[PDB]
């Protein structure tokens, strides 16, 4: 399954750390520092296709594997007068598993690197790209009967027809079977349409076209009925070999235990209590501790 | 119109050599002496007694 970019993990082992099939490097600095963990230990960079992943290049044991579609805030600070070179520092800021993270990358090196502009530029990419590796709903697909393409991407067949089987009114739709995504949209209100990549596709098969989507990243089951059988399976074949054809290489689009504790954003804490409601304020607030108040938390 | 103190004269070059702790270099100076000919400042003339 691919992890790489949707976690943060810690201490990867040397498979992990390790070019996924799909995945491709794309920079790499050495002599890169790690603070916000206050070790002193030396280490490796790399920039990849989906992920950053900083390793110590003494005792590999300890590393750190950052995904794009985790990191929200990725700034550079240059810094650090004539003292010594500008040590350039790189700032990335994380939300997994509903924690935030933190990590400050230090170029011992005086010199500026390049590696903290392909950073942002691919991490830019990744962004800008999701319709690749990601479950649509009612999005804007369509320009006129059309759809719209990717720009690594080209439509193999489209199918009349086809129903759906999810709905009772707004059924008779247009089937566009892509090398990326399996794509429906309705032939009237054009904004009914539904995007699949086959990242996220597990399982084609006839139940009277079910598709079956990884639970992963939520399981859907899409079901779809053509009127001739003969197309039907036809289509069924076209779009499982195109699965497998794409699951041998994925293309992602990207044009171009205890240690996770030292890495906190917010610090010494990890979880947000529920959030209710402040009659002080009047606004949505999380829920106060026991002792604590709002009055008694805004005093200095 | 006075004549100099001395004929020497000193050209000093400094420099910077490229280290791995400073990528802008130690910077360096070295220097070197020449002697200007006497025949710069004078001239023959006649020569007094006393």
């Amino acid at each position: 399954a691919l992890w790489e970019d949707r976690d943060v993990r810690f201490d990867v082992s040397s498979q992990q750390m390790k070019t996924r099939p799909g995945e491709v490097l794309i920079d790499c600095l050495d002599s890169v520092e790690d603070t916000k963990g206050n070790n002193g230990d030396r280490g490796r960079l790399l920039v990849t296709n989906l992920r950053i992943v900083w390793h110590s290049l003494a005792l590999p044991r300890v590393n750190l594997s950052i995904g794009y579609n985790c990191i929200l805030n990725i700034t550079t600070r240059t810094a650090n007068s004539k003292l010594r070179g500008q040590t350039e520092a790189l700032y990335v800021l994380t939300k997994c598993n509903s924690t935030r993270f933190e990590f400050i990358f230090t170029n011992l090196v005086p010199g500026s690197p390049r590696l903290y502009t392909s950073l942002i530029a691919v991490h830019r990419a990744y962004e800008t790209s999701k319709m690749y590796r990601d479950f649509k709903l009612r999005s804007a697909l369509i320009q006129n009967k059309q759809l719209r393409l990717l720009p690594q991407e080209n439509v193999y067949n489209k199918i009349n027809g086809v129903w759906n089987l999810s709905s009772d009114q707004g059924n008779l739709g247009t089937f566009f079977i892509t090398n990326v995504r399996i794509v429906w949209h309705a032939n009237m209100n054009d904004s009914f349409n539904v995007s699949i990549p086959y990242l996220q596709i597990r399982s084609v098969k006839i139940r009277a076209l079910v598709i079956e989507s990884s639970q992963q990243s939520g399981g859907y089951v899409l079901g779809f009925k053509i009127d001739p059988v003969e197309k039907l399976q036809e289509s069924v074949k076209e779009i499982n070999s195109l699965h497998k054809v794409y699951s041998a290489n994925p293309i992602f689009g990207v044009d171009y235990t205890d240690a996770f504790v030292a890495y906190f954003a917010d610090g010494n804490k990890q979880q947000d209590r529920e959030p209710v409601f402040s009659e002080e304020l009047g606004l949505a607030i999380e829920k106060l501790k026991d002792g604590f108040t709002l009055q008694g938390l805004w005093e200095v | 119109s006075y004549s100099p103190p001395e004929l020497e004269g000193n050209a000093v070059v400094s420099y910077s050599r490229p280290t791995e702790r400073n990528p802008d270099g130690i910077p360096r100076v070295s220097q070197c002496k020449f002697r200007l000919p006497l025949k710069l400042v004078c001239l023959p003339g006649q020569p007094s007694k006393t």
